[PDB]
C-alpha cells in the first residue's frame, strides 16, 4: 500500500484509537529479506555490543548477558537497505504530520538494532520514555521468519494504561510496529530461546524535545 | 542526550 493511504486509513485512527497500531508485510520479501542479511552481517562480523549484563554475580566467567544492540544511521555501507527502512519509517510518519495526537514529529532517534540472543533472555517491564525527553512515537520492524512464539517465546507485550488486559505482539517477519512512547505503555518483551531481530527508531515531538533540558 | 535527525 501507498504509504500515505497506509498512514491516512490505518496508522492516524489506530494510533489515536489504542496508542498501538500493527502493519504486517510491511516492505516484502525480497527487501524484507535483504535488511535481514544486513542486520545478520552486522552481528556475524561483531557490530553488535555483547549484551545487556543479566546477571552480573562473583565469577563473572559466567556473567549472563542478554539483548545486544548497535546504532544505525542509515548511510553505513552494507546498511542500504536498513537505511531504506528508516526513510520508509519516515515518510509513514512524515504523511501522518499533526494527526498523531496535538504531537509535531520533528525528527528521530538513530535506529537501534537488536538482537535477543536466544539464551532466554528478555527485558523487563519499561516504558520508553517515562520522563519526557521528548520521544513520543517508537517504532519497530521485526525480521524474524517463521517465528513461533509457542516454541521460541519473545513475545512483546504492552500493558495499555487504561486496560485490565494487554497486549501480545509476537516478533513477526517484516512486521512494523507503532506505540506511543510514554506512561500509557509500559511494555517488555518475553525471554527468547532463538536468535530474535528487531531495529527500532523513535520519533520526537518537537515541543517535548525543545524544553527537554529545562522541565 | 539522544542524538536527533531531522527526517
Ligand atoms: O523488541 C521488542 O519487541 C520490544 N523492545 C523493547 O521494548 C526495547 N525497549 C528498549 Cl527502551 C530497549 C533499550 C535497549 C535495548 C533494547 C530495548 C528494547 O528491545
Ligand atoms: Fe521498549
Amino acid at each position: 500500500l501507498p504509504a500515505l493511504k497506509l498512514a491516512l486509513e490505518y496508522i492516524v485512527p489506530c494510533m489515536n484509537k489504542h496508542g498501538i497500531c500493527v502493519v504486517d508485510d510491511f516492505l516484502g520479501k525480497e527487501t524484507g529479506q535483504q535488511i535481514g542479511d544486513e542486520v545478520r552481517a552486522l552481528h556475524d562480523t561483531g557490530k553488535f555490543t555483547d549484551g545487556q549484563l543479566v546477571s552480573q554475580k562473583s565469577d563473572s566467567s559466567k556473567d549472563i548477558r542478554g539483548d545486544k544492540i548497535t546504532w544505525i544511521e542509515g548511510k553505513e555501507p552494507g546498511c542500504e537497505t536498513i537505511g531504506l527502512l528508516m526513510s520508509s519509517m519516515d515518510d509513514l510518519i512524515r504523511h501522518c504530520n499533526g494527526k498523531l495526537g496535538s504531537y509535531k514529529i520533528n525528527g528521530r532517534t538513530k535506529a537501534m538494532v537488536a538482537c535477543y540472543p536466544g539464551n532466554g533472555t528478555g527485558y523487563v517491564r519499561h516504558v520508553d520514555n517515562p520522563n519526557g525527553d521528548g520521544r513520543c512515537v517508537t517504532c519497530i520492524y521485526y525480521l524474524n521468519k517463521d517465528w513461533d512464539a509457542k516454541v521460541s517465546g519473545g513475545i512483546l507485550r504492552i500493558f495499555p494504561e487504561g486496560k485490565a488486559q494487554f497486549a501480545d505482539i509476537e516478533p513477526k517477519f517484516d512486521r512494523l510496529l507503532f506505540f506511543w512512547s510514554d506512561r500509557r505503555n509500559p511494555h517488555e518483551v518475553q525471554p527468547a530461546y532463538a536468535t530474535r531481530y528487531a531495529i527500532t527508531v523513535w520519533y520526537f515531538d518537537a515541543d517535548e524535545r525543545a524544553r527537554a533540558k529545562v522541565k | 542526550m539522544d542524538d536527533d535527525f531531522q527526517l
